[PDB]
RNA sequence: AGUAGUAACAAGAGGG
RNA sequence: ACCUCUGCUUCUGC
């Protein structure tokens, strides 16, 4: 219609105030006047609204409620009055009128309500058809982490989310700019369809397709699974002690579905290396776990995801795989060479060490993808040619630009224009580095150089610059077509070691390829195993093997005592082995089972606290070694924690106060000046003494004498009087 | 700026500084260092708006009469219950007060209450409650070019608060506080139904919780706290001009099961005119007590007491009359400390919190929920308490009904030296936990740390306590060492 | 005869894991009452003695007496000092740049693109903001279109573009006025004209108050508010050094809580691995005294200059802005005092502005000292203020600052027997020191303390101590081992929030669930939370239950609605309905958790989208309420709610209107006229501020037309409609004329 | 008087 | 003596 507002406008403009200021304040300026207040931002609302509820008329209402309600009702209550409110034409009414309304206003129709308020609806059809399981108790490191808030959003930025709702609530105001991505179209076009007619606030419904469509995080104190369905009920599954299991209604992501596979599959993996039977124990895992009480088995069976993880699960289970791997996308086989992963420091663009791994040796690469391929060639570093085909020259651009960022190379390292979070947590290397070159290849085209490839009427070439050339093109890239066969799944085989061959006998991937990231998983999973602690999770790896250890504590010290070896053998040591970095396991086997002998040898030096301390590290077979050992490394979410052999420190210490051995800051309960357990050949008698002779450090005790006693600098400032032992002890 | 390069700038001025300029640590080790020093001055007096653990009440079992709920109308059932009345004498004074004055509203307020109809009860402006009231107080407002030359024109007294020193009284008040009735003061509104595991076990401690707490005597302060608050900011803005009356009730339940309606005295509300959220209204509080004040008068210092009947005694072997007192007292009031009196619920939140954390870390290592173990496995687990043999023990009751009871006394007794001493001295609880973590703590001032927790002990009863408690800490702690 | 004492719980319990029970926050905290003119005045006082060995200066353009400590004679005590060394300041801005490849140069990139988009509207938001043109406080939107207007009619207005920066340029050309003028009303109407000195003192000018309900402290403080004319400058300084603290792993600012938290623990991480296993390791639990007092103008210019060091002039210059106005700053030295006599039963105010020349005979001696001691200082009623930084505000700045002296510590540079790192949030730290022995332990904290006091940062000896790392506080955190939570700090916020009956509804069920995952909320209290919840907000709102016999204003309504109600379940609390919550719905909306139980007429009465209760006014501040929490400033909250006849809006305050003042509650009326009606133009301004040059009415009047052509060739409108508005529109636009 | 506590309230402002 | 208005609005920053 538009009638009645250009009444009103017509009206306004008789006013000689209203004319000045609607003729001499732009839109820009409308900003200002728009917030133009006397009234303050209250600064106790709840006093003062104790203080008005009081009051007859504390509410302020649109003057047209006076047409739309009585004044007063059957109870004599009046319900509105003509006082204006001070700055405006709402006037004061008594909270009678909003119950009057409700009970005997307008009744209005309500259709659009679950639709505007999805997400908001959303959440209650999750818990209405949710299941419980039982409610467990154990002490959980519940690690800070930001994540994803907001179920059944549509990954937007707020850019393309506004772009998205301007389209849809306020197609005529949107201005030159309109949509790019079929993403945002085919949003678009449902959201028009399911609010076509609605006559809700326009405002609310912005507000709720922002708050929906726009991927939202937060951090958080999550023990478990970080998917945005379980994230939503953390006040109900996880408590300081307790976990509620807890399945919420409605299907996982497939994204999120694969990304649990891959960390269940790397776990399995993980822990299988460490058991005397590989296969074995990976297989046992494999056929009790479940994701979200779904078998492992049938996830594997039906998941299209290559990883090499779990290649390996399914190579055990019989399932055929696809030799690849994905990046960015797009599925990647090596076809001929392979290469090294080294560990070394990369001056980037910006002028930053970031110091993750490389790919150094000959890898020829075939490159499937939604509608592009490639033939990518790799040395050390380097894009040796990159052939590109697709549909569009568009899809020969993502894959074009993924391909370089691949190939790690100096002139895309050197090319960027930070390596962590603003929490400090790292982030994917070879990741970010593509997702920086992919809104802004500009500097990595014209930093790549060009070539002058030859007549050879077939292979032509993409310029810095997205542009063809005719015999230029970029440094080894090159534009020609070809790349079904792909995709096909080969049979394979699988040993004791979890080395896959084909039916050829080919090595295709060892466990040792196996991605060393402890990721966290977006969804539950349940090992159901004798092989797995039931709370999952490195920290707890270390805080349930020492609660164990400290419960069981008779049982094991007897067995320390009378039978050493079938203790250090115990299974229930292996995951925590997989803390211990492969190189040092032997060694600090050696070390550790030599100190136990000492205490053994040397009477009346007993310390159950150094026992239990120590005792994870003797369960691998253990090499001699001459080194002594100040801390034993343990590696934690990517990050090394050294645990001191002399006394206390941050991962594992003994509160005198508590009486409780408290391990990452955990309580897991509680069981003369010589000590015979710190250092191999050598006892602690007590404080140092300068009537022995100057402070050397460890590893000077090198040449010392049987009976021979020196100062030493042992550990964390202390200085004490050690002696080299006349006898040995041997394992 | 933009040419700057460095060179040993700072080097150069840190060997040019005095080595006055250092941050020197101080070992600390509280086997050596020295009790708080509290002030010294008068003894510490009361400031409840209410009575604790002195009050009195009259009350009516299964109250049905005309208009139950009706406040006045309740009050006079209540009222009608007592038989013993008696011309009002004056048997303790305040000193500062017309203690005429204070019998007078309370004969005044008797006859009215006898003579209302209606709901409400205004009473007249008579001289006597003016007074009482602080009608008229307010000097005359002036503008300066008016009165600069009045000799006498003086800025505001301004000046630190007058000291009191501690006494037994308050210690005592607490002990009250934290000990079980025979009354349950709280009623909780309605949850969901139970659906979850989790739900189900934290409606079993939950109910352990209620059962420990319901009947605490500190329960009735938070209910007695709520109701006097809420009904004097509800007067306080909608009868800005009238001497509102307002009977102090509170309903309880008994162990048994039955309702109760409890009636403990009254108050006038003065005008009301609130318009900063510090501005004052004035009161007079009128509450029936069987303690004598005269035992203990340095607790009683703002308050005219009256001695206005006899209670029965009845052991049908002998049958004797105690006197019944009226505790008289102007007293004061704003809009924010109303708010916070009418939140005092929040303090059963603070102690069952803590209290379930204790139960919840045990149940982590236990592996199971300990709830029912620590209820009903009466351990005396807990230090909660001193006797001249030594430091006593509590069950977990016992730790949640003290911790209320600090909470409640921390609302009660809210005030800046309140604030600054829990601050403080929190750095000297944490120093003391560092030396017995082994973790060789050192101080930069510890002398400085001392007087920024003393100067906080001014006069207030609660901080005084606080800071008594916290040397008696300090010595347990050192007992237990050397 | 047994005597409770809480306190001997802790000697089973460790003090961290009861750390609950010593924070008092179930009472009111303590209020100011009167004047701040004494702590302003203390303030002003303290900051001058604590660079009493600089150097004075009068300044030309104000006459104000300037003292500079900078490169002054070098501290000679522990007390706090000014004293500030340039070169020392730009060593560790030069060490942090060398640390930090690229990072001064990025950051400052970010501000020059932030400078040319922001819009002049960035300034409406803010609280309470000095308004030279009234010489009273206004909120920041009435504060910035008061100054463009006054601008305006003295002849500036670039800010006419519509950006920021047009509008600094004019606050720079505004100080060569001869002579601004503006309109008082006299006690009507009337135009001054300030002289140029006044209006730049005006300009210059900080506004004081006390700082009330503030926990932890016996005695109250001052505080200061800024105006218009440094507020745009300061700005675009604090997202400058903000951009630089984003990517300080050392900086506590900007990071919340959890995050806070989780920096923190990396920072122990961090430097736990990069020590040997022979260091031992200690943490300073350190708090900065008189930080605000300290910290000095002169050295945020010389930070401001090297951290833009080879960036465009113009861009330089333009940050230096906002330094040199503080240097140059003054203090309103508040209400004054209320003066009494017995004798005559009168009482009567004084102006803090009177204390230039009032005779001394009515004020204590303390205040009759202070004033003696302002009195050099003052200028046209104000207190010349050029050291320290009483206003703050250079939040992330001073941080910066702060994070430079903790990368001084690193072992390459040192090369000495100990070395350090930490966290720094403006005026609280966490410093690890570590070394092979104790005695490198207190050189290392020495060093530390003693470059800190180069730099105008004073390490409180009273309030800081040392131990062990392991456990520590930081901004009532407390470690032990790892973060253990604080639920006392939070519970004033457990409560009726006081928005309205939606909101306050998701709020408080909103606190009990963050609180639940956050601060070790046990679910048996969670649930006694929920029912304490209820209860308060029943009895606030008066919403007992349709069922009870309780009698309020609203009583007879709400059981009339209950009898005539046959699905009472499907009642909202509001409307005397039952609570349906319990911990496994806390996040769930309370209309939407009771929408399939409503009577679909009680639902579509409620849900109405024509009600006159609800007031919509823009996306971006929608299910948005301001909460103070019990420690540091206001904070925006979002909530979940169903707008509906609950999400109503309480009255105004009137005392406006017996005031001068009272005819800006008519100007008010008129704009939100104008800019309703322009809203029915175009809706989409509720949610993307428009742009534009073109007048309001230009815009309404070619948007009429084509709605209107529009309209026709689609059916939706007759073309006796279409006549009606194209003639209205050429009426309008006569009319116009 | 009382509240309070470094300065305030104990009604203010306006009209007549 | 009456009449009228006001109860966060000369005072709450970052
Ligand atoms: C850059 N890449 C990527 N890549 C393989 O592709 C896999 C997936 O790449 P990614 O994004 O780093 O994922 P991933 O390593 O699984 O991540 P994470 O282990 O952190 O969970 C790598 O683990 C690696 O095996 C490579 N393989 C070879 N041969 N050469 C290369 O240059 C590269
Ligand atoms: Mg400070």
């Amino acid at each position: 219609s538009g009638m009645e507002r250009i009444k009103e406008l017509m009206e306004m403009v008789k006013n000689s105030r209203m004319r000045e200021i609607l003729t001499t304040t732009s839109v820009d300026h409308m900003a200002v006047i728009k917030k133009y207040t006397s009234g303050r931002q209250e600064k106790n609302p709840a006093l003062r609204m104790k203080w008005m509820m009081a009051m007859k008329y504390p509410i302020s209402a649109s003057s047209r409620i006076r047409e739309m309600i009585p004044e007063k009702d059957e109870d004599g209550n009046t319900l509105w009055t003509n006082t204006k409110d001070a700055g405006s034409n709402r006037v004061l009414v008594s909270p009678n009128a909003v119950t009057w309304w409700n009970r005997a206003g307008p009744v209005s129709d309500v259709v659009h309500y679950p639709r505007v308020y999805k997400m908001y609806f959303d959440r209650l059809e999750r818990l209405t058809h949710g299941t419980f399981g039982p409610v467990k108790f154990y002490n959980q490191v519940k690690v800070r982490k930001r994540v994803d808030i907001n179920p059944g959003h549509k990954d937007l930025t707020s850019r393309e989310a506004q772009e998205v709702i301007m389209e849809v609530v306020f197609p005529n105001e949107v201005g030159a700019r309109t949509l790019s991505s079929d993403a945002q179209l085919t949003i678009t076009k449902e959201k028009k369809e399911e609010l076509k007619n609605c006559k809700i606030s326009p405002i609310m419904v912005a507000y709720m397709l922002e708050r929906e469509l726009v991927r939202r995080t937060r951090f958080l104190p999550i023990a478990g699974a970080t998917s945005s369905t379980y994230v939503e009920v953390l006040h109900l599954t996880q408590g300081t002690c307790w976990e509620q299991q807890y399945t919420p209604g409605g299907e996982a992501e497939n994204d999120d579905l694969d990304q649990t596979l891959i960390i269940a599959s790397r776990n399995i993996v993980r822990r299988s290396i460490v058991a005397i039977d590989p296969l074995a124990s990976l297989l046992s895992m494999c056929h009790t776990t479940s994701i979200s009480s779904e078998p492992l088995v049938e996830i594997l069976r039906s998941n299209p995801t290559d990883e090499q993880a779990v290649n390996i699960c399914k190579a055990a289970l019989g399932i055929r795989i696809n030799n690849s791997f994905s990046f960015g996308g797009y599925n990647f086989k090596r076809v001929k060479g392979s290469s090294q992963r080294t560990e070394k420091a990369v001056l980037t663009g910006n002028l930053q060490t970031l110091t993750m791994t490389i790919f150094e040796g000959y890898e020829e690469f075939n490159v499937s993808g939604k509608r592009a391929s490639a033939v990518l060639k790799k040395g050390a570093q380097r894009l040796i040619q990159a052939i590109i085909g697709g549909r569009t020259l568009e899809d020969i651009l993502n894959l074009m630009i993924t391909l370089m960022v691949f190939s790690q190379e100096e002139k895309m390292l050197k090319a960027v224009r930070n390596f962590v979070n603003r929490a400090n947590q790292r982030l994917n290397p070879m990741y970010q580095l593509l997702r920086h070159f992919q809104k802004d290849s500009s500097t990595l085209l014209k930093n790549w150089g060009t070539e002058e490839i030859d007549p050879i009427m077939g292979i032509a070439g993409i310029m810095p610059d997205g542009t063809i050339n005719k015999t230029q093109t970029l440094m080894g890239v090159r534009l020609s077509q070809g790349g079904y066969s792909f995709n096909e799944r080969i049979r394979v085989n699988i040993d004791k070691y979890l080395r896959v061959r084909n039916e050829k006998g080919e090595l295709l991937i060892s466990p040792e390829e196996v991605s060393e990231a402890q990721g966290q998983e977006k969804l539950p999973i349940n090992y159901n195993s004798s092989l797995m602690w039931e709370v999952n999770g490195p920290e707890s790896i270390l805080t349930n093997t020492y609660h164990w250890i400290i419960k069981n504590w008779e049982l094991l010290k007897t067995q320390w005592m009378t039978d050493p070896t079938v203790l250090y053998n115990r299974i229930e040591f292996e995951p925590f082995q997989t803390l211990i970095p492969k190189g040092n396991r032997a060694i600090y086997s050696g070390f550790t089972r030599t100190l136990f002998q000492q205490m053994r040898d040397v009477e009346g030096t007993f310390d159950s606290i150094q026992i239990i301390k120590l005792l994870p590290f003797s369960a691998h077979p253990p090499s001699l070694g001459r080194t002594q050992f100040s801390s034993f490394t343990l590696n934690i979410r990517g990050a090394p924690l050294r645990l001191l052999i002399r006394g206390n420190s941050q991962v594992f210490n003994y509160n005198q106060m508590e009486n409780v051995i408290i391990v990452l800051g955990k309580s897991v309960g509680s069981p003369s000046s010589i000590e015979s357990a710190v250092l191999r050949g050598f006892l602690i008698l007590g404080k140092a003494n300068s009537k022995y002779g100057p402070v050397l450090t460890i590893g000077e005790l090198d040449k010392l004498g049987r009976g021979e006693k020196a100062n030493v600098l042992i550990g964390q400032g202390d200085t004490v009087l050690v002696m080299k032992r006349k006898r040995d002890s041997s394992i | 700026v933009s040419s700057f390069k460095a060179n040993g700038n700072i080097e150069a001025k840190l060997g040019a500084m005095s080595e006055k300029v250092n941050a020197q640590i101080e070992s600390f080790d509280p086997r050596t260092i020295r009790e708080l020093e509290l002030p010294e001055g008068k003894f510490c007096t009361q400031r409840s708006k209410f009575l604790l653990m002195d009050a009195m009440k009259l009350s009516v079992l299964n109250p049905a009469h005309e208009g139950e709920g009706i406040p006045m109308k309740d009050a006079k059932a209540c009222l009608d219950t007592f038989w013993g009345w008696k011309k009002a004498t004056i048997i303790k004074k305040h000193e500062k007060g017309v203690n005429t004055n204070y019998l007078m509203i309370w004969e005044q307020l008797l006859e009215s209450i006898k003579e209302m109809e209606g709901k409400f009860l205004n009473l007249k402006k008579t001289n006597h409650l003016k007074w009482g009231l602080g009608e008229g107080q307010a000097p005359e407002k002036m503008d300066f070019e008016d009165c600069k030359e009045v000799p006498d024109l003086f800025q505001y007294k301004s000046e630190p608060p007058e000291k009191r020193k501690l006494a037994s009284w308050i210690q005592s008040e607490f002990n009250k506080a934290s000990e079980l009735t025979n009354s349950n003061w709280i009623e909780f509104d309605e949850l969901g139904n139970d659906v979850a595991p989790i739900e189900h076990i934290a409606s079993r401690r939950r109910n352990f919780f209620t059962a420990e707490v319901s009947q605490c005597r500190a329960s009735e302060y938070i209910m007695k706290a709520v109701y006097i608050n809420t009904a004097l900011l509800n007067s306080s803005c909608t009868a800005m001009e009238e001497y509102q009356v307002i009977p102090i009730i509170t309903k309880c339940r008994d162990t048994s099961g039955q309702r109760r309606t409890n009636l403990y005295g009254f108050i006038i509300k003065g005008r009301s005119h609130l318009r900063n959220d510090t501005d004052v209204v004035n009161f007079i509080s009128l509450e029936f007590s069987l303690t004598d004040p005269r035992n203990e008068i340095h607790k009683w210092e703002k308050y005219c007491v009256l001695e206005i009947g006899d209670m029965e005694i009845r052991t049908s072997i002998s049958t004797i009359m105690k006197p019944v007192y009226l505790y008289v007292r102007t007293n004061g009031t704003s809009k924010i400390k109303m708010k916070w009196g009418m939140e005092m619920r929040r303090c059963l939140l603070q102690s069952l919190q803590q209290v379930e954390s204790m139960i919840e870390a045990e149940s982590a290592v236990k592996e199971k929920d300990m709830t029912e173990p620590f209820f009903r496995n009466r351990e005396n687990d807990w230090p909660i308490g001193e006797s001249p043999q030594g430091i006593e023990k509590g069950t977990i009751g016992k730790v949640c009904r003290v911790l209320l009871a600090k909470s409640v006394f921390n609302s009660i007794y809210a005030s800046a030296q309140l604030e600054g001493f829990s601050a403080e001295s929190r750095k000297l609880l944490l120093l003391i936990q560092a030396f017995r973590d082994n973790l060789d703590p050192g101080t930069f001032d510890l002398k400085g740390l001392y007087e920024a927790i003393e100067e906080c002990i001014i006069n207030d009863p609660w901080v005084l306590l606080n800071a008594s408690w916290f040397n008696s800490f300090l010595k347990a702690v050192q007992l237990s060492m050397g | 005869g047994m005597d409770v004492n809480p306190m001997l719980i802790f000697l089973k319990v460790p003090v961290q894991n009861a750390i609950s029970t010593t924070f008092p926050y179930t009472g009111d905290p303590p209020y100011s009452h009167g004047t701040g003119t004494g702590y302003t005045m203390d303030t002003v006082i303290r900051t001058h003695d604590y660079s009493s060995r600089g150097i004075w200066k009068t300044n030309s353009e104000t006459g104000a007496q300037q003292l500079n400590p900078i490169d002054g004679p070098l501290p000679e005590d522990n007390e706090p000092s000014g004293y500030a060394q340039t070169d020392c300041v730009l060593e560790l801005i030069e060490g942090l740049d060398r640390s930090h490849p690229g990072l001064f140069e990025t950051a400052c990139q970010e501000t020059i693109d932030a400078i040319q988009q922001t819009r002049v509207d960035k300034l409406t938001q803010g609280r309470q903001t000095y308004d030279w043109t009234l010489n009273r406080n206004q909120p920041a939107a009435t504060a910035l279109a008061n100054t463009i207007e006054v601008f305006r009619k003295n002849g500036y207005k670039l800010n006419e573009s519509g950006r920021l920066i047009d509008f600094l340029k004019d606050v720079l050309l505004s100080f060569e006025n001869d002579s601004m003028e503006v309109t008082t009303h006299f006690q009507g109407k009337k135009r001054v004209k300030l002289t140029k000195k006044n209006y730049l003192i005006r300009a210059l000018t900080l506004n004081t108050m006390t700082k009330d309900a503030e926990r932890g402290k016996l005695k109250r403080r001052a505080i200061a508010t800024p105006g218009m004319q440094i507020r745009g400058f300061v700005y675009f300084v604090e997202l400058l050094a903000r951009n630089i603290c984003e990517r300080l792993e050392q900086s506590g600012l900007p990071v919340g809580g959890n995050e806070k938290k989780a920096k923190l623990a990396n920072v122990i991480k961090k430097m736990m691995a990069k020590s040997t296993d022979e260091e031992l390791s200690y943490t300073i639990t350190g708090d900065n005294t008189k930080w605000n007092e300290n910290q000095n103008p002169r050295i945020f210019l010389a930070m401001v200059l090297r951290i833009t060091a080879g960036q465009p002039e113009w861009f330089r210059d333009l940050l230096a802005v906002a330094p040199i106005m503080f240097s140059n700053k003054v203090a309103r030295l508040g209400r004054g005092y209320m003066f009494e006599s017995k004798s005559m039963h009168l009482r009567t105010q004084i102006s803090a502005e009177n204390l230039s020349d009032i005779n001394l005979r009515y004020f204590n001696e303390d205040t009759k000292k202070k004033i003696e001691k302002i009195r050099h200082l003052m200028v046209e009623g104000t207190a010349s203020l050029s050291p320290g930084m009483m206003m703050g505000m250079f939040n992330m700045l001073s941080t910066v600052l702060g994070v430079s002296v903790l990368n001084l510590g690193q072992r390459e540079i040192l090369k000495r027997t100990y070395w350090w790192d930490g966290l720094q949030s403006s005026d609280d730290f966490a410093l690890i020191i570590n070394g092979h022995f104790k005695e490198d332990i207190q050189q290392g904290v020495n060093h530390f303390y003693r470059t800190c006091k180069l730099v105008g940062i004073n390490m409180s000896q009273k309030k800081s101590y040392i131990n062990k790392t392991g456990t520590f506080e930081f901004t009532s955190f407390f470690y032990r081992y790892g973060f253990v939570a604080n639920f006392s700090m939070e519970l004033p916020s457990f409560g009726v929030a006081g928005n309205n009956e939606s909101a306050d509804m998701s709020i408080g069920t909103t606190v009990i669930k963050t609180n639940m995952i956050n601060n070790d909320l046990g679910p048996a209290t969670a649930q006694m939370a929920i029912q304490l919840f209820i209860k308060d907000y029943r009895y606030t709102y008066r919403c007992h239950r349709g069922d009870t016999n309780l009698e309020t204003r609203r009583t007879k309504s709400i059981k009339r609605l209950w009898t005539e109600t046959i699905s009472k379940a499907g009642l909202l609390v509001a409307d005397g309905g039952p609570n349906p919550y319990n911990l496994r719905n806390l996040h769930i909306p309370e209309v939407c958790l009771k929408w399939s139980l409503m009577d679909p007429d009680y639902r579509g009465r409620l849900c109405n989208p024509n009600n006159p209760f609800v007031h919509h006014m823009e996306v971006e501040s929608t299910n948005l309420a301001v909460v103070m929490p019990a420690h540091g400033p206001a904070k925006s909250l979002e909530y979940d709610a169903v707008a509906t006849t609950h999400s109503w809006t309480p009255k105004r305050n009137r005392s406006i209107l017996n005031t001068n003042q009272r005819g800006i509650l008519e100007d008010e009326r008129i704009y939100q006229k104008c800019c309703q009606v322009f809203e029915k133009f175009f809706p989409s301004s509720t949610y993307r501020r428009p742009i534009g040059m073109a007048s309001m009415l230009d815009a309404m009047l070619s948007r009429a037309r084509i709605d209107a052509r529009i309209d026709l060739e689609s059916g939706r409108i007759s073309s006796q409609d279409f006549s009606e508005i194209t003639n209205t529109c050429k009426a309008i636009e006569a009319l116009k004329r």
